[PDB]
């Protein structure tokens, strides 16, 4: 079987959402390196998500056999008889990155996560019938992209930044003018080195009174130019992005299975990570075959995409070696192994 | 105070809230306006998923803040 060089994660049934997230984050090498620097020496291993992440990453980097995540599963606390076994990968990402970001505060790696993942946008509001305007600048760590009726990522970004009308039951509260018809638009101010895109493949269906998955065709490219969605571009640093990961969901809102396709080095050499099995695949198998629209294939398609900015790729994907793992952490982990 | 919510089609809706409103109250107002059951809603603000039991003031959500509504694709 074609050499991949990468190890999988054990299939414990419900673990797939977290396994797919872990591979995605493990191959965000600059993040992996910072995770190894977190000061977990005093952490309670039964409680510490940060130590459990260090352990998983260490084993992904060193093991020749599928890696277990039991201590992460336990400390993260999501798969339980009172909280469901199957989970959303973007939810897990938001919660895991917040946990690690907090742990890095006050340390030599503080700020790593916002430096990698956080961007800024601005919302503008202008009233139509009175002279009243406002704006508001806000941070984001991922972008929710609408897909219904949109053919591709470009169209979704076009719609994201397009002017919309605030009227009817959605009039704007214009201070002492009260509710006013207004125009509202959003523009990106910065886009981060590592860009997480959440495809909103779901809707409420009033006909059946329930939420359903949208399995429609929606295309995304290997190379993604985003300068046109910025308020102001930088001629020395165009917002050109390169596809790194495709997190694929099969099923419906209420259950299914996750895998992740990655080209870890950003070089177009893709592999499929399906729990314990890592296999080489073609670009088409990672990209076009996850566009949706086949009417299991009919409900298998991309849900989360990871792009890396071309100018940041060599730093984000910098090599990670044993020189990057503190000896104190190596010793703690080997201590655990020997004890069993 | 009026906040904004980006819906599942990327459109902006308004919501009339108070700083002391809980996240559950906000989800109920989204249900009233958009019909989405609260137990399926997730709200993202500044990269944080908002937690039931906390209030808008806990997150420094103010007039003209935008929350992002998403659902879930659960998988194992």
């Amino acid at each position: 079987k074609k050499h991949t060089g990468y190890v999988g994660l054990k299939n414990q049934g419900a673990t797939c959402y977290m396994n797919s997230l872990l591979q995605t984050l493990f191959f965000t090498n600059q993040l992996r390196k910072a995770v190894y620097m977190m000061p977990t020496e005093g952490d309670d291993s039964s409680k510490s998500v940060p130590l459990a992440l260090q352990r998983v990453f260490y084993e992904l980097q060193h093991s020749d056999k599928p890696v277990g995540t039991k201590k992460l599963t336990k400390s993260f606390g999501w798969e339980t008889l009172d909280s469901f076994m199957q989970h959303d990968v973007q939810e897990a990402c938001r919660v895991l990155l917040d946990n690690v970001e907090n742990k890095m505060k006050g340390t030599c790696v503080e700020g790593t996560i916002p430096k990698l993942f956080r961007g800024k946008m601005v919302s503008y509001i202008q009233c139509k019938e009175v002279d009243y305007r406002s704006d508001r600048r806000e941070d984001y760590y991922d972008i929710q992209l609408s897909i219904k009726g949109k053919k591709n990522i470009f169209e979704s970004f076009v719609d994201y930044v397009a002017v919309e009308q605030l009227d009817g039951d959605n009039k704007y509260d214009a201070g002492e003018h009260g509710l006013q018809e207004a125009e509202k638009g959003v523009k990106f101010l910065t886009l981060p080195p590592v860009l997480h895109l959440q495809l909103m493949r779901f809707m409420y269906d009033p006909q059946t009174d329930q939420n359903i998955k949208i399995n429609d065709r929606f295309e995304f490219p290997e190379q993604l130019p985003l300068d046109e969605f910025l308020q102001k571009t930088d001629p020395k640093d165009p917002a050109n992005y390169i596809l790194h990961a495709v997190l694929v969901h099969s099923g419906d809102n209420h259950g299914g299975h996750y895998v992740v396709y990655l080209n870890p080095k950003g070089d177009g050499k893709w592999c499929k990570f399906d729990d314990d099995v890592v296999s080489r695949c073609t670009k088409e198998e990672a990209i076009e075959h996850n566009y949706g629209g086949h009417d299991v294939r009919h409900c298998t398609n991309a849900y989360m995409l990871v792009y890396i900015r071309e100018s940041k790729l060599s730093e984000v994907l910098q090599a990670v070696t044993d020189h990057d793992i503190p000896q104190q952490l190596v010793e703690r982990l080997q201590e655990e192994k020997r004890i069993e | 105070m009026q906040i904004f919510v980006k819906t599942l089609t990327g459109k902006t809706i308004t919501l009339e809230v108070e700083p002391s409103d809980t996240i559950e109250n906000v989800k109920a107002k989204i249900q009233d306006k958009e019909g989405i059951p609260p137990d399926q809603q997730r709200l993202i603000f500044a990269g944080k998923q908002l937690e039931d039991g906390r209030t808008l003031s806990d997150y420094n959500i103010q007039k003209e803040s935008t929350l992002h509504l998403v659902l879930r694709l659960r998988g194992g």
